[PDB]
DNA sequence: CGGAAGAGATTCAGAG
RNA sequence: UCCGCGGCGCG
DNA sequence: CTCTGAATCTCTTCCGACGCGCCGCGA
């Protein structure tokens, strides 16, 4: 997974219950940076969330 | 799906998930002994859920999604021109079609429209593997897939074997009425431009400045017997809206036979005497003797009898030596009188008409067929064309419209002495006008519709 | 005044213009009427057979 | 005199008029509203800067710290044009700002700063405007249309009854800003006065009146007139203007000077009002039925008791009248309602209203704007407040102010874009006169009310919405948290920007692909003017009024050009001179009438003050001094035509050609034809097709030149010289000395757009037309573009046409044409499609691109290459593999049984698939360009790798072609200095070049000059290898593309088409006809020379259809080749050049009192020859739209060419060689053909794919689905007796997902069975009814 | 998912005969529920009706 | 937008 | 193998 | 002087062809 955001912030791993699959997001001073990737068919996906 | 690995969901989806939330919530609000305020807050948005569910839009401001439009709920998939009843419903969308441009074609019989070669092969690709798997030239459809793909030249001559009998539906958006709708038995044609038949054309109020229209293939026998018998171009003669019969030609067919018809005073080969009709023809053919000549001529003409007998008659009469041309084609039973003077396109209809009901459908289809024909050969030997020298001006309109203002400065001037109101004399200048815009056209038709020209 | 084949003068052409588009705004809107009036009377009579 | 280019071709002009204005520059409105948008400017009046200033600065409170704004700048944009094109990504340019955040001390005064910080912000990407006006966005060419709206303002409107119906006539006024809400007042049929705020509700007027901070008797005193009454015991005096008794009836004897006069019962007249006014009567004593039912103006008060016994707009009580004058309050003060002058509106406002005082209006307003809420004194304040006076959330622009004064007869022009208090009141007095009948109402179709917005202003409005949000987000920042310890660079996020203006230049209604068909379209579509889109109008609600044409449209806004159909009158062209001012009006030129002498000074007019003047018509005479021949001039003014003395013209038009458009302006013998047809035909010309090779037009406008020159696809000369150089693409000028600046190398290059996809498929090539040593000239035509041939425009081509009916193959306006005109490729032309391949990483292992495709024959992939790629120039057909791709299946498991029996059937049910990409049914053509595109880190393939290294290598030798060329001026411009002065020949020819750049001839500014261009030379080659350098690494680096994709290829087809019947072919006087056949040669009718005619039209359709001008354009196309058949054969006996140069300068002559006057006495003989090599194929002429040829002169012309002078001749039928005894009208004309190619159109379909939900065959062509049956087909069958193909029509064929099975099996076996179900549609309406909760089921099983 | 809009477990099988499970892949067990999940062996058309 | 039709609410006239 | 929305375009 | 019915006024809802063709875009 894409471990930086496009602003070079840190990402972080996170569930996503309503479809039962990992995903990545990126948090700046605590907050979440609205920005989402996730794993579809064996390639990772990028954007806000 | 879509492009990307997305996926486009249908705007119920979102409406039902939106409302399973809302329930979730509240049951959750229920279950954990929520205070009053909340839960109450929580079945008002659960309500207000269900309502946009089924008719989102119909009170109050309507639910909205990304795009800023509002989503369509299942009310909305039933109501409107867009609805389930006018789309689906009526108005599907069927296999067995085409469309094309249309074209003219003349040289087509009434009942036949051209049709390209390559529609005929893809409309008709399922009868074509059947036929030939019958005639034992393809064993399964991959062998008859394959040799009409690869258009073995045998599969051209069963694809004419197939046609020969079978009609097809020509139909041209809007269809205004049903005979919008019309039966014909096609031609094989090389080209991409379907050929009509232009006496039918006229009804279809289609036009050849790029006309689209579009092709169905009936597939069952009783079907097939259906548009031969009932929708067949050659029984729909007569309009439902009027008695009155709609195939009637138009444009060079009745220019072509009014020039055929118009004698003038003085010609080729004026009042030498035809033993027949046949004779007239040749002396025109032979060049000694123009249309428009008058002269006497032996014709025979037969009537209906009281009995139904069709009772001959000969006598000499004279005519021109263009109308005996055309008296030639009329089929037995019609009375010479009618042709013997110039032909319009009221005339014709009289004429198609009176012949409809003396005689059959069939001698009054063969006729038409015969007088579009005529009409056309005529017409180009004719010759006739439009030049600038023929819009004459009459000379009298400068005089006219030097009168004319004159008149609308004396007017102008009695309003300047304040003798008349502003409104008379407005109405006064413009009845002076009225009137001399009449003389001048008056006198313009005067001019241009007759001539003098020695005897 | 003037005719076709004379030059008709700008002011003459442009109030004529006046008519042209008055013309074809009318058979614009006519269409959609016509439909639907047409819509309509299907409608009331569909059921109406011998 | 004509520039040596313009020598060739010298068309012959007609026009007799003389023109005094150059037509402007085409484009000027788009590119001058994009540089003002973009461009610097310190007064901050418009565009970046102007955004900026309406929003910064940024202040934070509790933060006690700054955001301001120093300045703007714009960056370079990465790639170039066709970089962009190429590549799919959208020109534009970053945009930086710089920024400065301010801390201040905690301590009084507040401004005492004491910490400041600057950088600079890239806080967006914007795009910027390609040379030709055309943005480019993503891979596409957009231009914006500009828009018409409504201006801001105050307008007056009445409705006649329509809405009451009883005959009475109702008013409004309405108030409209350029943002913010909307207000209009509004009467009543009870004659009632009431507001509405953003068309809400309807409320009494007073509500807004105490709403502003005024009292009831204030509301009185400044909306009516009072008038005064005293009473003393029971006798009754009242003060009188003797003006104010006339309209009444003098019911009562009326006293003056103590004498008494009055004719009962009879209204007061003139004389009554003189005998009065000359009396000069002050107070009169009048009847207590005078006074009675009179309203009380005001309360009045009992200090007797300290009670208030009158109340406001109340009727006079005579017991309180009798309280208050014993009270001692013996005077009185009460309104005056004129029937007609003084309606009691107001009064009628103020008893109707609920509201009693200013806080209880402002709680209804509110709750009214803000329902289900509990009002609140603060709340409601807030709320109106800033709705109507705060200038961020509403604004009236300075053009809503410039209006809002002169609607108001107000002398300022200039105002805060907030309302006020006295602009409410004054808008509501005037709509008080208009109802008085005292003015009239506004009319908002007139074009002097009507705005145009261009694309700077639209621009700049989504601009400052991103500028708004950033505002948000950073006072958000500012609130949150510290100020000290962080850049406004992270503080400002580009992203509300850049989403803000890629969503205006994308998805905006206005934003519409441009169409590319020939340069007058392009033309056309970025002149174009739109009445819809964002605050516009709907076609759905466009009445007739908007539709039709308005008396000031002449001059403005072009007539004839608006597009047909339901869009018509919505949409229309600039007229050929109109100009945008700068409030955004229409502006038209004109010229100064002094005295009865034209001035020849130019004015600009707006429709206002055009109506106000008296201009003269175009056409009027004029001598030589500039007075009229005719006394009784014809002029228009205030919108109406008559005849005025020479003295009264104020104004003059300038030329007979403004009142139309560029497209009108092209077809000739405009002034002879139809308003209909010529509207059609003037549509039809935008849609022509650029042909193999171009021709010029015979009869042609003159207008061609600029069109073609103002229109981007030519090469201009931007730089007078000698052409050094020239090839298929590339074209080398030599600048000649004086014009090169110093220190320029003297030599430019230009490099032509050889062959890519238009935007509608169509070719766009670019072909030199000069030869090698040719001198050119600043502006000339150095390459032609599509249709374009000389530098003039080309879209047709020239046929000979003979008008008569033949044997109905042309009945009904069809066309038939001579095979002679197939065989020379006369309208054949060259179209490219562009193919797409997407690879991607599929389930169970990657699609990937290859040349090893399972189940195919090994020919087909022969004609690609191993990696699985065509290669470039094989020819292709229909069904045939381009580029191989192969997709996985998965799994696919099989049970070992079907193990076994695959392995007997053979290699089939393999997990790995075909999914190559096929050419596209019916199409064929060659293979002309290869693109890949693939992602970082994935390796190149052979035909990558080949590709790119083939790319590298033109860039390479483009690079160092460049390099030599300038090089080699440079070195000239070397020799040029050294043989000034102090000469060594001969002693630098033996030294190698780089000696002679290094050398000292002298010591003096030659050397400086030597010094100079040697540090050109240095720095050129440096920038030269960083411009390799940087475009090796940009070629090399990969690319985005898209999710999921490893990479993608793009392969170009090329394919000729050829004219067919069904082809559309249209003249430009708007005749449109099918070719419906082609004919043998031998066939067609021959003139008595043996020459055939090409084309034969049907003659019946010109008196119906009125478009008499297109047969006298015939006769001029006989006129011009003839003079060309004769100058062609006095060319081909090869006699004295002398003779032919008289029968030029003869021809030229020809004209009476024509403009041109051109002389060949000055040319050269070999001008002379080479003119006479251009004139072979006819000499072109040109007449202008409404100053053209006259008849006289066509006679003439024809009779110097030794033709039938009445144009029409004797012709023979080639099919039987008889004559036809009519003389037949044989000439020539221009031709289009229309893109509306019948290959494009025919279709068929006898199976193929379904839908999902519906189960019912696809639509469309693309979808290879079927035609649809509409309803009016259904009622068409019902009509007929034939239910059982109805039924199989919708059953069987269409939606039946089993029936349709059954019956392609019985079709198949030869047996026409049929067997209905049931329309699976039918079960979908079932499910649904349902699913809406309610049961609905069929009965009777 | 299961219990979702699409479950199949309620609305049938999304392919002909074929477990989500993946326990039953051809029509020897036509007309068979799984035991691992809920889902019927039986044609794709069910999911068309089943409300 | 405009026009037409239907339903609900408010006002005026007649009768008590 | 696909629900559209917007836009022009021809009937 | 008051009550009921009828009439009028206000507010809300429904409708203003059929058919094909391309382009863009799409939480
Ligand atoms: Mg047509
Ligand atoms: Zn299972």
């Amino acid at each position: 997974a894409p471990q930086q955001d496009p602003e070079g912030n840190k990402t972080m791993v996170r569930f996503s219950r309503k479809t039962k699959q990992q995903y990545v997001s990126s948090e700046k001073d605590g907050k979440a940076t609205g920005w989402s990737a996730f794993y579809v068919d064996g390639k990772w996906v990028e954007g806000k969330k | 799906p879509l492009d990307g690995g997305r996926f486009a969901t249908s705007d119920l989806n979102d409406l039902y998930r939106r409302v399973i939330n809302r329930n979730n919530r509240l049951k959750r609000l229920l279950d954990l002994a929520a205070p009053d305020i909340i839960v109450r807050n929580e079945k008002r948005m659960l309500q207000e859920a269900v309502d946009a569910l089924l008719d989102n839009g119909r009170r109050g401001r309507a639910i909205t999604g990304s795009n800023k439009r509002p989503l369509k709920s299942l009310a909305d998939m039933i109501k409107g021109k867009q609805g389930r009843f006018r789309q689906n419903l009526l108005g599907k969308r069927v296999d067995y079609s085409g469309r094309s441009v249309i074209t003219v074609g003349p040289y087509l019989r009434l009942h036949q429209c051209g049709l390209p070669k390559k529609m005929a092969l893809e409309l008709f690709k399922p009868f074509i593997y059947g036929k030939l798997e019958l005639r034992g030239l393809a064993t399964t459809i991959k062998a008859a897939k394959k040799m009409v793909e690869r258009e073995e030249a045998v599969v051209w001559d069963i694809l004419d074997e197939v046609i020969r009998e079978h009609p097809v539906l020509l139909n041209r958006a809007p269809t205004l009425h049903r005979l919008g709708i019309q039966a014909f038995e096609p031609v094989l044609i090389e080209g991409k431009a379907i050929q009509l038949h232009p006496l039918v054309c006229a009804a279809y109020n289609a036009d050849f400045d790029g006309d689209q229209m579009a092709v169905h293939v009936p597939l069952t026998l009783e079907a097939q017997l259906e548009a031969r018998a009932l929708m067949m171009s050659t029984n729909n003669i007569l309009s439902p809206a009027n008695g009155e019969p709609i195939i009637v030609p138009s444009q060079d067919v009745v220019l072509g036979l009014y020039y055929m018809t118009r004698d003038c005073v003085n010609a080729k080969g004026e009042g030498m005497v035809l033993t027949g009709p046949k004779e007239a023809e040749r002396l025109y053919r032979s060049g000694l003797a123009s249309l428009h000549a008058r002269v006497k001529v032996r014709i025979t003409e037969y009537e209906k009898d009281a009995n139904g007998e069709l009772v001959a008659k000969t006598s000499l009469k004279d005519t021109t030596v263009g109308r005996a041309i055309l008296w030639m084609i009329v089929p037995k039973g019609l009375p010479y009188s009618i042709v013997n003077q110039a032909l319009g396109k009221k005339a014709i209809s009289k004429m198609l008409n009176t012949c409809y009901r003396i005689l059959g459908l069939k001698p009054t289809v063969i006729f038409a067929d015969q007088i579009m024909y005529t009409g056309f050969a005529y017409a180009a030997r004719s010759g006739a064309s439009v030049g600038i020298d023929d819009m004459v001006i009459p000379e009298k309109k400068h005089e006219i419209i030097s009168e004319a203002e004159a008149e609308v400065a004396e007017i102008q001037e009695q309003f300047q002495s304040g003798l008349v109101t502003a409104g008379e004399r407005y109405n006064k200048v413009i009845d002076i006008w009225a009137a001399a815009n009449d003389r001048v056209s008056k006198a313009m038709m005067d001019n241009l519709q007759t001539e003098t020209v020695i005897n | 005044t003037a005719n076709f084949r004379e030059g008709l003068n700008v002011l003459q052409y442009f109030i004529s213009t006046h008519g042209a588009r008055k013309g074809l705004a009318d058979t614009a809107l006519k269409t959609a009427n016509s439909g639907y009036l047409t819509r309509r009377l299907v409608d009331v009579a569909q059921d109406l057979v011998v | 005199v004509y520039s040596y280019t313009e020598k060739k071709r010298i068309r012959k002009d007609f026009g007799k008029r003389p023109q005094v204005l150059d037509v402007p520059y085409l484009l000027s409105i788009q590119l001058d509203s994009f540089q003002k948008f973009i461009e610097q400017d310190p007064e901050g009046q418009y565009g970046l800067e102007a955004a900026f200033r309406s929003v910064f600065p940024i202040q934070s409170y509790s933060g006690n710290s700054e955001l301001q704004y120093v300045s703007y700048r714009l960056g370079e944009p990465v790639f170039d044009v066709q970089e962009c094109q190429i590549r799919g990504v959208t020109y534009s340019a970053p945009l930086r700002v710089k920024l400065r955040l301010v801390i201040y001390e905690r301590e009084a005064p507040e401004g005492t700063v004491k910490d400041i910080k600057e950088q600079e912000v890239y806080m967006g990407e914007i795009p910027l405007m390609t040379d030709n006006g055309t943005f480019v966005i993503n891979g596409t060419e957009r231009v914006i249309v500009s828009q018409l709206h409504r201006s801001p303002g105050v307008f007056f409107d009445s409705d006649k009854g329509k809405t009451h119906s009883s005959g009475k006539v109702l008013y409004n006024a309405r108030i409209i800003p350029y943002r913010g809400s909307w207000l209009d007042f509004e009467f009543d049929p009870k004659d009632n006065l009431f507001v509405r705020i953003d068309r809400r509700r309807k409320l009494p007027a007073t509500i807004i009146l105490r709403a502003l901070n005024y009292t009831t008797e204030q509301i009185l005193d400044l909306f009516f007139e009072k008038v005064i009454f005293e009473i003393r015991d029971n006798k009754l005096q009242m003060e009188l203007v003797p003006e104010r008794l006339r309209g009444e009836t003098a019911s009562f004897d009326i006293e003056a000077n103590g004498k008494v006069y009055v004719e009962k019962g009879r209204r007061i007249t003139a004389r009554h009002i003189r005998q009065l006014e000359k009396d000069d009567v002050k107070l009169i004593e009048v009847p207590v039925e005078y006074i009675a039912g009179k309203v009380v103006a005001k309360d009045y008060i009992d200090e007797s008791t300290g009670e208030l016994i009158c109340a406001a707009n109340m009727e006079l009580s005579l017991d309180l009248l009798a309280k208050l004058s014993q009270s001692g309050h013996k005077r009185i003060e009460t309104l005056f309602t004129n029937d007609l002058d003084h309606g009691p509106y107001i009064s009628e406002t103020l008893r109707v209203d609920p509201t009693n005082d200013r806080l209880s209006a402002l709680v209804e307003i509110y709750r009214m704007m803000r329902p289900g809420e509990p009002p609140t004194r603060e709340a409601a304040e807030s709320l109106f407040e800033n709705l109507f006076f705060s200038e961020d959330r509403y604004d009236l622009s300075a053009v809503g102010r410039m209006k809002f004064n002169r609607s108001l007869l107000r002398e300022e022009i200039e105002g805060s874009g907030i309302l006020s208090k006295d602009d409410i009141i004054d808008v509501m007095k005037k709509l008080i006169d208009i109802r008085n009948g005292k003015g009239e109402v506004d009319d908002i179709d007139h074009l002097g009310n009507r705005r145009i917005r261009s694309v700077g202003e639209m621009a700049e409005n989504q601009f400052r919405v991103g500028l708004v949000r950033v505002e948000r987000a950073v006072k958000e920042r500012l609130s949150l948290g510290d100020l000290d310890t962080l850049m406004p660079q992270d503080m400002i996020n580009a992203k509300p920007i850049s989403a803000a203006v890629k969503e205006f230049f994308g998805s905006s209604q206005l934003s519409q692909f441009m169409d590319q068909n020939n340069p007058l379209s392009e033309i056309t579509h970025k002149r174009r003017i739109s009445a819809l889109g964002p605050g516009g109008l709907t076609r759905e609600r466009a009445g007739f009024e908007v539709r039709d044409v308005h008396p000031t449209h002449y001059g403005r806004v072009c007539p004839i050009e608006t597009p047909e159909g339901p869009n018509i009158g919505l949409i229309n062209s600039l007229s050929v001179y109109a100009q945008t001012n700068e409030y955004g009006f229409l502006e038209t030129p004109y010229r100064k009438v002094t005295d009865g002498v034209v001035t020849d000074e130019i004015h600009y007019l707006s429709a206002i003050e055009e109506g106000n003047y008296v201009i003269a018509q175009a056409n009027s005479n004029l001598d030589e001094e500039g007075h009229f021949v005719e006394d009784l001039v014809t002029c228009r003014s205030k919108g109406e035509s008559s005849l005025f003395s020479r003295d009264q013209v104020d104004y003059m038009d300038v030329s007979t050609q403004q009142v139309v458009s560029v497209g009108a302006s092209l077809i000739p013998f405009l002034e002879h034809d139809d308003a209909n047809r010529a509207l059609m035909g003037a549509n039809m010309q935008r849609q022509a097709v650029p042909t193999l090779r171009a021709d010029k037009p015979l009869v042609g406008t003159g207008m061609e030149r600029a069109v073609a020159v103002d229109s981007g696809v030519t090469a201009v000369a931007k730089r007078g010289g000698v052409v050094q150089y020239v090839d298929a693409s590339r074209i080398v000028i030599k600048v000649n000395e004086d014009e090169m600046y110093p220190g320029e190398a003297g030599i430019d290059i230009y490099n032509l757009t050889k062959y890519t996809r238009s935007n509608q498929n169509t070719c766009i090539n670019q072909m030199p037309c000069v030869s090698l040593g040719e001198p050119v000239e600043r502006g000339d035509v150095l390459a032609d573009g599509p249709s374009t041939d000389l530098g003039e425009l080309a879209l047709g081509q020239n046929m000979r046409v003979a008008f008569m009916p033949w044997n109905g193959y042309n009945f009904e306006d069809s066309i038939l044409v001579s095979e002679r005109v197939v065989q020379e490729d006369r309208f054949t032309t060259i179209h490219i499609q562009e193919l797409a391949c997407v690879s991607r990483d599929t389930k169970l292992g990657p699609e990937e691109i290859t040349a090893d495709i399972p189940n195919v024959g090994e020919a087909a992939l022969s004609k690609l290459d191993e990696s699985g790629i065509v290669y470039i120039g094989a020819e292709v057909t229909g069904g045939d593999i381009l580029v191989g791709k192969v997709t996985p299946k998965g799994e696919t498991q099989l049970t070992p049984e079907e193990k076994l029996l695959r392995a007997i059937f053979g290699e089939k049910a393999s997990d790995v698939k075909d999914s190559s990409l096929r050419v596209p049914n019916g199409v064929s053509g060659t293979v002309i360009d290869v693109q890949v595109f693939t992602r970082d880190g994935v390796e190149k393939d052979k035909r990558a790798l080949e590709i790119e290294e083939m790319q590298l290598k033109q860039a390479k030798k483009d690079l160092s072609e460049e390099l030599q060329i300038l090089e080699a001026g440079l070195f000239s411009r070397i020799r040029a200095v050294l043989v000034a002065g102090g000469v060594e020949a001969e002693k630098l020819d033996k030294l190698p070049r780089d000696r002679w750049l290094e050398l000292g001839l002298t010591d003096e500014e030659k050397q400086n000059q030597l010094e100079q261009l040697a540090e050109q030379y240095d720095e050129l080659k440096h920038e030269f290898e960083k411009k390799l350098e940087a475009k090796r690494r940009k070629i090399t680096q990969g690319d985005d593309l898209a999710p999921g994709v490893l990479k993608i290829v793009k392969v170009y087809l090329a394919v000729k088409r050829r004219i067919q019947p069904g082809d559309k072919m249209a003249g430009r006087h708007g005749n449109k006809g099918v070719i419906s056949k082609i004919n043998p040669i031998e066939d067609m009718p021959y003139d008595e020379n043996g020459t055939p005619v090409d084309i034969v039209l049907n003659p019946l359709g010109v008196p119906s259809r009125m478009n008499i001008g297109q047969i006298l354009e015939t006769h001029l196309g006989m006129a011009a080749k003839g003079i060309g058949d004769k100058i062609n054969a006095m060319l081909k006996q090869q006699q004295e050049v002398a003779k032919l140069r008289e029968f030029i300068q003869r021809a030229y002559d020809l004209g009476a009192d024509v403009r041109q006057k051109v002389d060949l006495s000055t040319f050269s003989d070999e001008e002379v020859m080479r003119l006479a090599e251009n004139l072979r194929k006819g000499m072109p002429i040109a007449t202008p739209v409404f100053d053209g040829a006259k008849e006289a002169e066509i006679k003439e012309l024809l009779k110097l060419g030794d033709l039938p002078t009445s144009g029409q001749i004797r012709l023979y039928d080639g099919r039987t060689g008889e004559q036809f005894e009519r003389p037949v009208t044989v000439g020539y004309m221009y031709m289009l053909k229309l893109n509306h190619l019948v290959d494009d159109k025919m279709h068929a379909r006898s199976t193929g794919s379904y839908s999902l939900v519906t189960q019912q065959p696809l639509g469309g062509k693309a979808q290879f689905g079927g035609q649809r049956f509409g309803e009016m087909e259904v009622w068409a069958l019902e009509a007929y007796g034939a239910a059982y193909t109805l039924q199989e029509m919708l059953t069987v064929k269409s939606d039946d997902v089993n029936g349709r099975t059954k019956m392609y099996k019985n079709i198949v076996d030869g047996n026409h069975q049929m067997e209905p179900g049931m329309p699976e549609s039918f079960n979908v309406l079932l499910k649904e009814i349902r699913s809406l909760g309610i049961n609905i089921e069929l009965e009777d099983e | 998912e299961r219990d979702g809009l699409f479950c199949a477990r309620i609305f049938g099988p999304v392919k002909d005969y074929e477990c989500l499970c993946g326990k039953y892949k051809r029509l020897k067990h036509r007309g068979v529920i799984c035991e691992k999940c809920g889902v019927e062996v039986t044609q794709t058309k069910v999911r068309r009706e089943r409300m």
